[PDB]
This record gives C-alpha cells, sequence and structure tokens, in this order.
C-alpha cells in the first residue's frame, strides 16, 4: 500500500487531528498499545496509508505534530492517544505566535521550517513511494495559517509532483473573538490557490450554525465542534482508508473533483449528526444536500455542484441509495451542471463509524464556496480601508502590496467562479 | 523571566513614581528597607512581582526604577524622605530646569545630560535578560517632562527598536498650572512622541482635582495620593497572577489598533471619604463625570475595553452587570468585531493608605476603554496652541535654543492630522 505522511499545525489542528486519529483508531480496532484488535480483515486492509508498522505488532501512526506552544504538546501526551503517537515526531517551538501571520511565516515558521522539513525528508526517504501529504490546520490562527503555508511551499518546491491535500479551517467571528484573521484567512487563501492542488473548506460558522439549530446548544464549545470536524474527516477519509470502488487514493480524487487548479475548494458535509434514531436511505439523502447540514457557509440553492462524491457507510442495500440518488441529482437537475455529465460518484462501505449504525457523508466542489470567500474577502476590505493592526505585519518585513495582491487574487477567483456559473451547456 | 524598568521624568513624574512604589510596596508586603517577610524564603525573582522588582545579593527588594530630574530637590526628597530602598546611583539628578520650555529641555539643557541617562538605562538593562519595555513617567506642561521625555523616546527608539514603550502622561489644567506654555509644550511633545510611544494614559489634574471636591482646594499630596492609587489599579495586573494585560504586548494589542491612536481611558468607581453592588460601580465607570480624562464618551464610539476588576467580586454577577450596561443605548461600539468588555478578576483586595486619602473598600473596578472622545481634548489644546500663535506670542523663549519656527507649523500639522484621522475613525 501507498504511504501518506500526515502533518498538522496549530492547536486547532493539534485538538482535531487527536480526536480524529482516535476516531480512525476506534473504527480500525486498534488499541492504545499499537495492537490489531479488531474483527473484520478490512480493517487491517489499506492500513500502511496512515500507520507505520513498528515492531512487535505496533501500527503507530505517521503523524507530524507541529506547534509554536509546548502546552498543546503535553495536552497531547495527556491524553489518550499520546503514547500512542510517535515521540521522535514531535516539534514545538518556544513562543507561539498568537494570531500573527507574518511572524509564523517569516520569521519563526521560517526558524523552524528547517527542522520539519529535515523531519519530513526522514519521513518520505524511508518511504518505498509517496502517496501525498494530508495537512490539516486553521486559516486564522498565528502559527497555524503561516506556518501550514510555509510547509506548504517548502514541500511544493521539494515534491513537485505530490499531491497537497489541506483541511483548511476557514475563520469565522462568531466563535472566535480575535479581530486581525481575515487578514491571516485572505493571505493563506492566496497562498492555497497558487501553491495547492486540494482544500476541504470546513467552517466554524455553519459548525456553530448546526450546533445551535440542529443539536440545539447555544455554547459552541470546542469539544463538540472538534468531534463533529472529527467525524466528518472521518466519513471523508473512509474511501482512502478502505478499499472499494470509488479508491479515490488522493490523485484519484483531485482527477474526479478538481477541474480547474484554482477552482478546487470542497464543501464536505455529513449527514447523520448527532451531539454527545432510525437511520434510513432516503432520509439521509434528502439530508445530504441540506444547506443546514452541510458544514460550510454556502448556500447550494445559489450555485451548481461541479462534482459530488457521495459515500455511504454501513449496511445498506446499493440499488435503493443509487435509485434514490439517481432520483435527487433527476429531480434537482437545474442544481447540477449539465456540461460536465455523470458528476455523482457512489460508494459504499460496510463499516460504519463507531456510534452510528448508518452514515452518509458528502464532498463538493459546488460554486457556493465563493459566497465564502466573498463574506472573508469583505470582511478584509472593512479591516484593510482603515489599517487596523498593520502596522504588526509591515514590520515583519511584509509589503503592503501584498494584502493588494491577496485580495486582487481572491477577487479573481470570486469573478471566475461567477463566470463559470454563468455559463451553460 | 520578564522585567520593566520605570523612567520618571519631571517633578510630576518623581512624585508620581515615589508615590506608586509606596503604594507597590504596600500592596505587595514589601518592608519600606526593602527586605520581604514571607516571599524572601525562596530568595529569588520570578514571584509574580519581578516585572518590577529586583533582588540583590543581600536579599533588598529595590525596584527597577530611574529618578531624573532636572532638579534635585525631589530626588533629595525621595532620597531624604526609601533612601536605603532606592539606590543613589540610578537616581540622575540635574543642575538647571527647562524651566516650563520644551526647546530648553530638548536641545540644550537636555542635550548635555542625556549620554548619562541612557548609559544609567543601559546598565539598569543589563542587570534585565527578558525585559520587554520601559514605563514613561512624565508631564505636558513642564519644561524636563516635555523635552527630556522627547529626547529619551528618540533614543530609546533609535537604540531599542524592538521593544515597545508606554506613556503616563499628565494632561495640563487650569486649575493647577504653573505656566502659560503648557499648550505649547503638550502640542510638542505630542507631535514629537507620536511615533515613539505606544501607549499613552493622559490623565488631566482637572478630573482628579473635581473628583478630590465632591467625593473626598486638595493639595497636590492629595492628588499624587489619588493618582498613585488609580496607576497602582490600572498596572495592578502586570503585577499579580496572569488573568489578562499581564504585559506591555498585551496592552498595545487589547486597545491600541492604529500607530497613533494609542490614548485611552480610565474611569474609577469606589472614591468614598475615608455598600456598593457591582451593578452600579459598573453603571459608574460609564459615567462621564468620573473618567480620568474630562471629556463625553458619548458623542464618540468606543473601541475596546478592558474591565479589571480588584477585590472579591463574584464572577456571576459581572456578566449580568455587562449585560444591563448593554442593554442601555449610550455605548456605539465601532463596527469591524469590536468584541466587548474583557473582564479579569484578580481576587487580592487593593491595599489603601493607612489614614490617607482613600477608605478601604471591597469591590473595586477600573475600565481601560478607547474611544475617540480624546479627540475633543487634543482639540481644546490645538485650539489654545492656536490663540497663542496667531501673533506669535512666546515663540522667542524657544527659539533662543536652536529650535526653528517652522517646528511650530509641523507640530500644528501633525495635530490637524491626529485630529482628520480621529475624525476618519469616527465617520463610517
Ligand atoms: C478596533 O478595536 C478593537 C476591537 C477589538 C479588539 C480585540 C482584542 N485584540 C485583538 O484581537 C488583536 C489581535 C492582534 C494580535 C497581534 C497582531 C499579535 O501579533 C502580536 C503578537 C502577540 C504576541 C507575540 C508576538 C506578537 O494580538 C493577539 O493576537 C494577542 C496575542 C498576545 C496577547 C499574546 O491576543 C489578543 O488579542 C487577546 C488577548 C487573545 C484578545 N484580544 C482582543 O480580543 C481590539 C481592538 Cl484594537
Ligand atoms: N497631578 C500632579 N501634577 C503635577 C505634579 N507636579 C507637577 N505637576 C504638573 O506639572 C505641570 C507643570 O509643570 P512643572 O511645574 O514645570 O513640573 P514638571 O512637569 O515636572 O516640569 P519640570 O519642573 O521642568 O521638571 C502642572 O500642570 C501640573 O499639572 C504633581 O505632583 N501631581
Ligand atoms: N473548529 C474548531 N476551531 C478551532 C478550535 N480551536 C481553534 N480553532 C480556530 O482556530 C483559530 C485559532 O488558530 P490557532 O490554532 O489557535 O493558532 P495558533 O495559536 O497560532 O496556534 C481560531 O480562529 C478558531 O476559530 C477547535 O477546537 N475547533
Amino acid at each position: 500500500m501507498r504511504e501518506i505522511v500526515h502533518l498538522q499545525i496549530g492547536q486547532c489542528g493539534n485538538q482535531i487531528g487527536a480526536k480524529f486519529w482516535e476516531v480512525i483508531s476506534d473504527e480500525h480496532g486498534i488499541d492504545i498499545a499499537g495492537n490489531y484488535c479488531g474483527n473484520a480483515s478490512l480493517q487491517l486492509e489499506r492500513i500502511n496509508v496512515y500507520f507505520n508498522e513498528a515492531y512487535s505488532h505496533k501500527y503507530v501512526p505517521r503523524s507530524i505534530l507541529v506547534d509554536l506552544e509546548p502546552g498543546t504538546m503535553d495536552s497531547v501526551r495527556s491524553s489518550k492517544i499520546g503514547p500512542l503517537f510517535r515521540p521522535d515526531n514531535f516539534i514545538h517551538g518556544n513562543s507561539g505566535a498568537g494570531n500573527n501571520w507574518a511572524k509564523g511565516h517569516y520569521t519563526e515558521g521560517a526558524e523552524l521550517i528547517e527542522n520539519v522539513m529535515d523531519v519530513v525528508r526522514n519521513e518520505c526517504e524511508s518511504c518505498d513511494c509517496l502517496q501525498g501529504f494530508q495537512l490539516i490546520h486553521s486559516l486564522g490562527g498565528g502559527t497555524g495559517s503561516g506556518m501550514g503555508t510555509l510547509l506548504i511551499n517548502k514541500i511544493r518546491e521539494e515534491y513537485p509532483d505530490r499531491i497537497m491535500n489541506t483541511f483548511s479551517v476557514v475563520p469565522s467571528p462568531k466563535v472566535s473573538d480575535t479581530v486581525v484573521e481575515p487578514y491571516n484567512a485572505i493571505l493563506s487563501i492566496h497562498q492555497l490557490i497558487e501553491n495547492t492542488d486540494e482544500t476541504f473548506c470546513i467552517d466554524n460558522e455553519a459548525l456553530y450554525d448546526i450546533c445551535f439549530r440542529t443539536l440545539k446548544l447555544t455554547n459552541p464549545t470546542y469539544g463538540d465542534l472538534n468531534h463533529l470536524v472529527s467525524l466528518t474527516m472521518s466519513g471523508v477519509t473512509t474511501s482512502l482508508r478502505f478499499p472499494g470502488q470509488l479508491n479515490a487514493d488522493l490523485r484519484k480524487l483531485a482527477v474526479n473533483m478538481v477541474p480547474f487548479p484554482r477552482l478546487h475548494f470542497f464543501m464536505p458535509g455529513f449527514a447523520p449528526l448527532t451531539a454527545r434514531r432510525a437511520l434510513s436511505v432516503p432520509e439521509l439523502t434528502q439530508q445530504m444536500f441540506d444547506a443546514r447540514n452541510m458544514m460550510a457557509a454556502c448556500d447550494p440553492r445559489r450555485g451548481r455542484y461541479l462534482t459530488v462524491a457521495c459515500i455511504f457507510r454501513g449496511r445498506m442495500s446499493t440499488r435503493e441509495v443509487d435509485e434514490q440518488l439517481l432520483s435527487v441529482q433527476t429531480k434537482n437537475s437545474s442544481y447540477f451542471v449539465e456540461w460536465i455529465p455523470n458528476n455523482v460518484k457512489v460508494a459504499v462501505c460496510d463499516i460504519p463509524p463507531r456510534g452510528l449504525k448508518m452514515a452518509a457523508t458528502f464532498i463538493g466542489n459546488n460554486t457556493a464556496i465563493q459566497e465564502l470567500f466573498i463574506r472573508v474577502s469583505e470582511q478584509f476590505s472593512a479591516m484593510f480601508r482603515r489599517k487596523a493592526f498593520l502596522h504588526w505585519y509591515t514590520g515583519e518585513g511584509m509589503d503592503e502590496m501584498e494584502f493588494s495582491e491577496a485580495e486582487g487574487n481572491t477577487n479573481d477567483l470570486v469573478s471566475e467562479y461567477q463566470q463559470y456559473q454563468d455559463a451553460t451547456a | 523571566m520578564r522585567e520593566c524598568i520605570s523612567i520618571h521624568v519631571g517633578q510630576a513624574g518623581v512624585q508620581i513614581g515615589n508615590a506608586c512604589w509606596e503604594l507597590y510596596c504596600l500592596e505587595h508586603g514589601i518592608q519600606p528597607d526593602g527586605q520581604m517577610p514571607s516571599d524572601k524564603t525562596i530568595g529569588g525573582g520570578d514571584d509574580s512581582f519581578n516585572t518590577f522588582f529586583s533582588e540583590t545579593g543581600a536579599g533588598k527588594h529595590v525596584p527597577r526604577a530611574v529618578f531624573v530630574d532636572l532638579e534635585p530637590t525631589v530626588i533629595d526628597e525621595v532620597r531624604t524622605g526609601y533612601r536605603q530602598l532606592f539606590h543613589p546611583e540610578q537616581l540622575i539628578t540635574g543642575k538647571e530646569d527647562a524651566a516650563n520650555n520644551y526647546a530648553r529641555g530638548h536641545y540644550t539643557i537636555g542635550k548635555e545630560i542625556i549620554d548619562l541617562v541612557l548609559d544609567r538605562i543601559r546598565k539598569l538593562a543589563d542587570q534585565c535578560t527578558g525585559l520587554q519595555g520601559f514605563l514613561v513617567f512624565h508631564s505636558f506642561g513642564g519644561g524636563t517632562g516635555s523635552g527630556f521625555t522627547s529626547l529619551l523616546m528618540e533614543r530609546l527608539s533609535v537604540d531599542y527598536g524592538k521593544k515597545s514603550k508606554l506613556e503616563f502622561s499628565i494632561y495640563p489644567a487650569p486649575q493647577v498650572s504653573t505656566a502659560v506654555v503648557e499648550p505649547y509644550n503638550s502640542i510638542l511633545t505630542t507631535h514629537t512622541t507620536l511615533e515613539h510611544s505606544d501607549c499613552a494614559f493622559m490623565v488631566d489634574n482637572e478630573a482628579i482635582y473635581d473628583i478630590c471636591r465632591r467625593n473626598l482646594r486638595p493639595t497636590y499630596t492629595n492628588l499624587n495620593r489619588l493618582i498613585g492609587q488609580i496607576v497602582s489599579s490600572i498596572t495592578a495586573s502586570l503585577r499579580f497572577d496572569g488573568a489578562l494585560n499581564v504585559d506591555l504586548t498585551e496592552f498595545q494589542t487589547n486597545l491600541v489598533p492604529y500607530p497613533r491612536i494609542h490614548f485611552p481611558l480610565a474611569t474609577y468607581a469606589p472614591v468614598i471619604s475615608a455598600q456598593l453592588s457591582v451593578a452600579e460601580i459598573t453603571n459608574a465607570c460609564f459615567e462621564p463625570a468620573n473618567q480620568m480624562v474630562k471629556c463625553d464618551p458619548r458623542h464618540g464610539k468606543y473601541m475596546a475595553c478592558c474591565l479589571l476588576y480588584r477585590g472579591d467580586v463574584v464572577p456571576k454577577d459581572v456578566n449580568a452587570a455587562i449585560a444591563t450596561i448593554k442593554t442601555k443605548r449610550t455605548i456605539q461600539f465601532v463596527d469591524w468585531c469590536p468584541t466587548g468588555f474583557k473582564v479579569g478578576i484578580n481576587y487580592q483586595p487593593p491595599t489603601v493608605v493607612p489614614g490617607g486619602d482613600l477608605a478601604k473598600v471591597q469591590r473595586a473596578v477600573c475600565m481601560l476603554s478607547n474611544t475617540t472622545a480624546i479627540a475633543e481634548a487634543w482639540a481644546r489644546l490645538d485650539h489654545k496652541f492656536d490663540l497663542m500663535y496667531a501673533k506669535r506670542a512666546f515663540v522667542h523663549w524657544y527659539v533662543g535654543e536652536g529650535m526653528e519656527e517652522g517646528e511650530f507649523s509641523e507640530a500644528r500639522e501633525d495635530m490637524a492630522a491626529l485630529e482628520k484621522d480621529y475624525e476618519e475613525v469616527g465617520v463610517d
């Protein structure tokens, strides 16, 4: 099997990665000692993408936890999966950037990028073959977004023939109190447009909306958001973790879902979302394409699905799933582009996530993601027309033309998204 | 692991610094001779007062204070009425005063003494390994406290460009003023120290005098004690356990969005003669007559709020007080993620001077809030500056020390730009 090297940057990336790894090791039947204890032979199949085989039946993850503060590493080690992770792969700085993108992109990210490049090269030179790199980080923070984009640039320079999959968390004002986050988000969006081929746009605004309306929980606690993003990430990666008709092993997913090198912003979603219950096919399908259910602040009625990869997990009849999805596609033919035929790919995995009898995960390159890049850009416009906190970033060697370049690139992306939405077959 | 070096310039700066260090020794339980009863068992630093107090080899807790003035009377007053507390090497005196002239303290009299003060600053900074910056104590009206402050800010911006420097200025008041050219000195030291100061807590003596008149003429001693209490509760969070605003970067980032707009406003509720609920003392922090700057915040828009509570205040009712404050339509925030009242609560009660001017209280509240209402004060100062420059009054006392005539027009242009930027912030 091929090998993926997992990279987590920032405390948001570290926390969501720890919850995601716990969900995966519960699903794959791996204990805290790294030994297999599951009851299905499919769990041990395709395990080399994520878990490195150590001595004496020890399946440790190939995870590179990167941060600039040791408190996040201590919180990772204090959890249940702390001894499960590789202790040699821990990289932590002394001083955090603290919502400073320039400090994590030009000084401290630059001063730790040589060490993380040495760790990446040490992991990569032992690979029989490299499949790609999976990155999970937040676009609003200081070392998260900045060091993620610097790692993306260094990986693209070192390995130009490898895919770059990013679980970029777009910041939102409803859960984050820091005001300078549109600067970091727009700068990282401009870097991810030019130096990345895949992006899973998981938005905290839609997560707060889901926890407020669906789960009826007023408080947007970070544990519930961690659990929801971990469940959606497990449902997304069930194509890579298990063999099937739709393997979608990184490059295949990019060939199917990405028509253009700039318009590669996805929209993951999870239909049976329940906090810490009859489940059937048509209710899951009608919850699959709902605006409220999706984990990005978008309106799918205003956009067109360029590509859809709906994946079902559990014990279900495949004929009924195919009939229901064909009925959904024919009943809503105005919601899909007519110049890309057969854009809905369905795969069924027999192993559900633990705690759920059935699961339904959707990935989509909808045109409605340009509403998110209009919202973040218009919050960036209200923060750049009056130059709030501009002395911090421009004092680190960043030119003020960099913000104008990022704004122009995001406006060009919005213009191209609208232009390709207006075209019809 | 972190150090701060307090700098006091001028007679006002020296007296305010002496009162503040007396209150810091009172609040932390440090004996006046320098020893400590309880915390000297360890004998080392990093005990939450190492940001201000340094320990010598004999165990004496000498403060990291520099007292600079061009008149040695107040320095000898501190050295006599304290003497073993402050080392005589760090207390710099001067021979001739600048005598209510900015140019005298900035070009001729301060220039003959700036190198020794810089050498003493470097000598005190050599003992500091993780220092954050400096607290500049000065006054806008004087000659030393404007000219030497401006030259010191220029030298510290050239030599210490990786550090952030605060400011503790005294805004001039017509009730107690010893000079007529305080508008000239204040405008010139505002224009010179605009790019070299990052947080300026300018407090006028008119508000302190009115508070002492209506709650407690009162002399400079009562004003000094009240101002020392105000500054001690402003910087209470820096010398105590960490909730928020424990660093100079925290002060610069929680309140100062712009490179030029760095003038916060403080307001204090519990001034009683030597009970009161949390909701009313939170409401009294929004009263325009209890602010430390004589201005009306209701005509302007807020930018930030850092409510700091002292004493045994339960954090449950603070949010209810916040809700009752926010239900009123008086506060009109800005419209780019304005956030709200970032309350941090310190459980140590504040200590008052025994038999002084303020009674001991259990609930104390301070409102470090940025607004655009300081533009009224700067408009008053520029109106007084424009009245005394239409006929070129008092001009020759500055040109005789090497200052050019165009410096006044440059400071007028800078103050016009500051007023225009305050208006542009105030206009959506
Ligand atoms: C327009 O008026 C306003 C309205 C609301 C607010 C909200 C107000 N300020 C901001 O968000 C400003 C963020 C800019 C960055 C700047 C750009 C960082 O590079 C600076 C840096 C920091 C550390 C080390 C090196 C460099 O500061 C932060 O991230 C600081 C980190 C520090 C405390 C550790 O953290 C916070 O700010 C807190 C303490 C967590 C919360 N702060 C707030 O709620 C402010 C204003 Cl002025
Ligand atoms: N609140 C307060 N203000 C003071 C005190 N001493 C001086 N001032 C202020 O100082 C201003 C006049 O400046 P000066 O009398 O020249 O004193 P200075 O500012 O220290 O300047 P120099 O005498 O040259 O050192 C007045 O407007 C007062 O407001 C004080 O002890 N308390
Ligand atoms: N969904 C989710 N988002 C988070 C979580 N923690 C932080 N974030 C987001 O990440 C951003 C902060 O980035 P952070 O990782 O703290 O950057 P750093 O401090 O420089 O490492 C904020 O805007 C939050 O919205 C979490 O547990 N869940």
